[PDB]
Formats: C-alpha cells, structure tokens, sequence
C-alpha cells in the first residue's frame, strides 16, 4: 500500500510532475504537468496523502504549498474531466478528492483513479510542455499506457524511519535516549537547508562562552526550520525535519550540542554544525540525546 | 559534560 | 564563601545598589549608588562574580549589561579613591580589578575588600542619592559601619539548584530524563519573561498539527530567550533560565511540550504555556523530559 | 506519546 506521506508524483512516460498551476490556492486552479529539479524543493509539486480509514488504499492528496486537494471536477466519469486544486479536508467523504493508488502493471509506478468516478488521472496525449493538462480519463488498473502511470517519490520519513537512520549511525552513545515531537516529515535537500542557516542570522553569530555557546546555535537553526515550515506551506499533518544533538567526545571530557538532517535516500543520518554551516559524517561527538 |  | 553567580548588591544602611552610570563601557565609567526597583531587570546593576583560583574568598566584578569590570582608580589606597568600570577578563591578576568579600560582622551582608589596596567599597557618607559616589575607603572587616556593608542579592542559579528545583515538584514523570545545557542562568522576573514572549511573535502564531504545534512553540521560546540573551548583555560566562519540558497525561494518552522558568526564591520551577502565555503550578501533563 |  502507499504510505502516508509527502510526495512527488512524477509521470513514467515524461519528465513532468503533477503540478498545481502558480500553487494557486483558488478553487479550481489547473493541476498540470510541468519539469521539475531533482535534489530541490518543488514548491508546486508537493502532495501529501493521507489515507482514508475503512477504504482500502484511498487517499486525500493535499498540495502541499495551497493546502488545497485534488479535485475531479463534479465527479465527472467523462474522459478529458478537469484535474484541479480544490478547498477540502484530510478525511473528506466528498468523492471527488478521494483517490485510490495502487501499483501499476509494472509494479514500480502506480495509477490513480478517483473513487466516485473510477476514471484515472491521465496526463493528455503524453504531453511534456510544461502546462499540460492533466484529466480523469477511462483506463484499466493492469494496462501499460505510461499516460496513467506515475512515480510516487517519497520526500517524507516517519519518525519510526528517522528514528532506524539514527540508530544505524555509528556516532552513537551507549548512553543515548531520542524523543520524538511529530509523526511525517519532510526531508530537506541540504541546498535548502543550508538556505534556511543563511537566512537565519546564525552565520553572522559570535560563539559566547554559555550565553551563545553550541546549545543556542542549535536550538536557534531548529527554531528558524520549524519557522520556515509554518511560514512556507499551507498544509498541515507533517513537520520539516530538522534535528538538534548533544554528544560527548571520546575522552568523555568534553560535550557539544549540533544539529542533524536526512541523506537524500532517507538510510542515515547527516551531522550540521551550526556555527560555520559544515555538513559532516563524523562531528568528532557521539550522541547521548536527540530531539527531533 | 555540559554542551560548551 | 561567596559563589560564582550574578548578584544585585544592595547597601545595607539606605536602599541604593551598586549601579554602572548609565550601563557605559567607556573605561572611567564611575560605579555609583542608585535607587532601584525589586522584582525587575535592574539593567545597570547586575554584576557577575568569578571565583579567582588559588586566592581565596576574592573574585572579579563583571557588570552583565557593559561587560567592563568593577575597578579601584589606579589601586590607591588613599580614601576616597574612584570605583569605576574598567575593560578587564574574568581571570585577570590585575589587583585594580581584585575584590575579596566576605561577610560583615552582622553575617548577612558582605564588605568587599580591594585585594591591591585593602581598602573596602564605600557608598560616600552613606548618601542615597542617585549617582551617589562609591569610592575605595579605609576600613576593617570586622566594623558596623554600613557605608561599607553590601546585601548579595542572588539572580543566578546554578545548573545543580536548577536540578533541585525541577526535582521537588509534583509533576514529574516516573521516566523523566533532565538534559543541562549551560552551568549558572540568570533568572527572569516573570514581568521580563512574559516581555520577551510578547515580543517574540509567538502571541500571534495560529497552533497547526505537526507543522507548528505544542514543541515548535516551546522551542520557539526558548530560542526567543537564547537571541534576548545574547542581544542583552555584553558579559560572558552564563545563560538565561527558560527551560522546555516534555509531558505526558495522566491517562498516558496524551503528550505536550511546554516551557518552565523559577519562582523568585529560585526554590521551585513554574510552567508556561507558550501558545497562550500563561504561568502554572499544574499544566496537566508530568515531565518526562526537559532541557535548560 | 508524541507531543501534539
Ligand atoms: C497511444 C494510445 O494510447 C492509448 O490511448 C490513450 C488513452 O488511453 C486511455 O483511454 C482510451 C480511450 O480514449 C482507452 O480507454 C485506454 O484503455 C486508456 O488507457 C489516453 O491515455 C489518452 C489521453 O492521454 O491518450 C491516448 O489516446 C491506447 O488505447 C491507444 O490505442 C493508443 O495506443
Ligand atoms: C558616621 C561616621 O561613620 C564612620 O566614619 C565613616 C567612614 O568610616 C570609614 O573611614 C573612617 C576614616 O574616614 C574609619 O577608617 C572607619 O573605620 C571606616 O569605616 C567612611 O565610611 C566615610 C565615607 O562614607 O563616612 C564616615 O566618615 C565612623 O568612623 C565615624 O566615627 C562616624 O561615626
Ligand atoms: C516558486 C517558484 O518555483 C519555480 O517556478 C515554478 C515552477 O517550478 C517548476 O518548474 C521550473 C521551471 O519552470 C523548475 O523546473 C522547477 O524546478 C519546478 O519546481 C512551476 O511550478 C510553475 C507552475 O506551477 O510555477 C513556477 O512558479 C522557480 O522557477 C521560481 O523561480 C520560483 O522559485
Ligand atoms: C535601561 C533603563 O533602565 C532604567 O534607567 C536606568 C536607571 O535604572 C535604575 O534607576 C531607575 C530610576 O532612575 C529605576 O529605579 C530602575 O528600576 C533602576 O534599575 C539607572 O541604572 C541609571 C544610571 O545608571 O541609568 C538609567 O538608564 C529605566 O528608568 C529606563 O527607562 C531604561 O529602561
Ligand atoms: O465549492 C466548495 C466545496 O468544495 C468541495 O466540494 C465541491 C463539491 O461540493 C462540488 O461543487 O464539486 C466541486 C468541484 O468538483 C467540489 O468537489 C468541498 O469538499 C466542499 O466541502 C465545499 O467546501
Ligand atoms: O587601560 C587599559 C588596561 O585596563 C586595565 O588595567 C588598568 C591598569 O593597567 C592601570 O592603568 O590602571 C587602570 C585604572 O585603575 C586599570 O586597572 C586592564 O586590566 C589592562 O589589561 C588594560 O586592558
Ligand atoms: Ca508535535
Ligand atoms: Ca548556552
Ligand atoms: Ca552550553
Ligand atoms: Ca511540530
Ligand atoms: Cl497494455
Ligand atoms: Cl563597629
Ligand atoms: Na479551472
Ligand atoms: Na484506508
Ligand atoms: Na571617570
Ligand atoms: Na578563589
């Protein structure tokens, strides 16, 4: 089954993502086709799928920018019926913005069909222009036709995934104890990481023995993402991810505080040194606490 | 120690 | 013996305390009584004593807000001598800079002896006027004299009182974990933590699952007081007390992150609700983590 | 749990 998450939905066919035109959040807004960036925030090209309770396989997906849902539009069963953002809610029983996503033919990529009308979400003609019209079409769940086929990346961990990353780290204390504050987060590129620390303040900050010394350096970046996070996207039911550490050097006679992120494939975890941006493998710290 |  | 902490010095004959004129780092900066008022930020008036190794009972005066220290005029031992701020370390072996003190014959308030000259400070004619001058005098340890005799109010815990205070009260958690991040924090009149609250931003943030919920809040705040802090004061060598907490219901089926601060006797610890901005002695979760 |  898909997971609850943050997605990417990118075509099989082409190289274009399910898109919500200019992240308008007016009703009605054209969902499209257009290119995308790798390894960068897709501001319009975030979807979260939250699962329906009691319907198998069911989802609400939310753009992630507008907070607004994907909508087909009237329910309409006709092929070439609109694709658009819409006002709505996570557990919706308005059909039109239930989705059912299962694997595909070919198992990897999965189709799309909206629950009330069981038509699928059909990029037109396999078009790549950006701004392609995306539309409920007739299809089958078993055909190969790459317009109904679409790639789910996963941009999201769960905390129980953040929490295995850490785990496999090996600058780990034996002492150490996690304490987990959301459920679903987005991972970050480091670009944009690194964006949110420029932005902050902190590299223009002067180390001050206690008064800003590490702890308040790492506090202070995961304050500026968690900022970040309310102040870009509209949607809510994820976190950014973003952690802050305390470790202890091998000697066992010094400690510092740092932060940590997420490898683009989601396995390990990254040490970041607030004071000077450095993202590191080993910070020369074991840690013996995690808030995250 | 204590995060200096 | 005198401990290593930040200390608001009262005379003890009239109601004036020790105040650096207008907060100035200028060297020369005369050190003169000044009225005051309880249960403030006295911003002038804060004064941070360092422990010197290997010379008992004598230490170093570092104002809070100028980070210039407590200096006898060229160490003369003439009466009348100017006290004034001076640039200076906290470990400095210039005599001029050197403050023995212990406590008076009445053995609540403490003299302060200059170690160089072995004159004490002397709040001129015991004057209460506003800008009154404190000056290096002739003295004895042993005398009543209250031109010379000096209440150490204490606005400092160390991590350890901090530690005693979160221990003694009722709400915490069977499992709670406590996690020291500095070793002696200033404590904040409710009236000064409340202000940094108001002007943080966070009185006008909207609570949103997971994206900015009960933890962004509380870290929010805490980073709120870590940038006060460092923005404040220009001494080095301690923190600002505001601590996050970790709880979990009584049914266990509910958590909340919040943030606590002291009682004014430094004895016991106070919540504080950082999405409403309230103080309480019961927020209804126990404490099973917390950082400071 | 987790804190909401
Ligand atoms: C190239 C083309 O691919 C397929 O046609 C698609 C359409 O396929 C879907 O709709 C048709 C009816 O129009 C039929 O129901 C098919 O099972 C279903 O997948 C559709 O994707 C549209 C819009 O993008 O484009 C093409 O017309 C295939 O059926 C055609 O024979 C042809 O090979
Ligand atoms: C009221 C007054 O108090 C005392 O005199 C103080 C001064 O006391 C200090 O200096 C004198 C010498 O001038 C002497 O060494 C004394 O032991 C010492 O405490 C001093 O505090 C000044 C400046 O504030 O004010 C008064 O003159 C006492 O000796 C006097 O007899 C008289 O009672
Ligand atoms: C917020 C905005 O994001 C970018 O423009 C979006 C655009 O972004 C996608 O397409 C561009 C090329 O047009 C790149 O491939 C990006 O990597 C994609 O994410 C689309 O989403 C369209 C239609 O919704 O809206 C534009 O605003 C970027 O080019 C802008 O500078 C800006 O950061
Ligand atoms: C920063 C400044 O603080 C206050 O003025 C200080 C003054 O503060 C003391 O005296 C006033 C009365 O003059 C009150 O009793 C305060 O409670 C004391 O803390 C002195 O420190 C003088 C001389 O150094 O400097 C003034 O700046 C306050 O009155 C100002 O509004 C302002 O907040
Ligand atoms: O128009 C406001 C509503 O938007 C969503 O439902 C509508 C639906 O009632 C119908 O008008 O069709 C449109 C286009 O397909 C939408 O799906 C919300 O689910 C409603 O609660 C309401 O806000
Ligand atoms: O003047 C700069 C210096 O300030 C302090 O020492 C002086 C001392 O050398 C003498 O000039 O007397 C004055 C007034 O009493 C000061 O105590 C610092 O301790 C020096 O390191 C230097 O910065
Ligand atoms: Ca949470
Ligand atoms: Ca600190
Ligand atoms: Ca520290
Ligand atoms: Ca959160
Ligand atoms: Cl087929
Ligand atoms: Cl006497
Ligand atoms: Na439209
Ligand atoms: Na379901
Ligand atoms: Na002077
Ligand atoms: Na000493």
């Amino acid at each position: 089954s898909l997971r609850r998450g943050i997605y990417h939905i990118e075509n099989a066919g082409v190289p274009s993502a399910i898109d919500l035109k200019d992240g308008s959040s007016s009703d009605g807004t054209p969902i499209v086709g257009w290119q995308f960036t790798p390894d960068t925030i897709n501001w319009h090209q975030l979807w979260l799928a939250e699962p329906i309770p009691n319907v198998a396989d069911t989802f609400t997906l939310c753009n992630l920018f507008s907070g607004t849902y994907m909508d087909l539009y009237n329910g309409s069963s006709e092929a070439g019926t609109a694709v658009n953002g819409w006002q709505g809610t996570a557990f919706t029983t308005n059909p039109h913005q239930l989705w059912t996503i299962k694997k595909s033919s070919d198992g990897t990529s999965y189709k799309i069909q909206n629950y009330g009308s069981k038509t699928f979400v059909d990029l037109v003609n396999g078009d790549s222009s950006d701004g392609a019209k995306i539309a409920g079409w007739t299809g089958t769940w078993d055909e190969g036709n790459p317009h109904q086929k679409w790639y789910f990346n996963r941009m999201s961990v769960s905390s129980a995934e953040a929490q295995a990353a850490i785990a496999r780290n090996p600058h780990i204390h034996g002492t150490y104890r996690g304490y987990i504050l959301d459920g679903e987060y987005l991972v970050l590129p480091n670009a944009t990481f690194t964006q949110i620390w420029k932005d902050s303040g902190l590299p223009g900050s002067k180390w001050r023995e206690q008064i800003y010394d590490c702890d308040d350096f790492a506090i202070a970046m995961k304050a500026a993402v968690g900022k970040w996070g309310a102040d870009s996207w509209k949607a809510n039911g994820f976190a950014i991810f973003c952690g802050v550490m305390l470790g202890v050097n091998k000697a066992g006679d010094a400690a510092a505080a740092y932060n940590f992120t997420l490898t683009k494939d989601h396995a390990d975890i990254v040490f970041f040194e607030p004071q000077n941006g450095g993202y590191l493998n080993d910070i020369g710290y074991d840690s013996y606490m995690a808030f995250y | 120690p204590v995060p200096r």
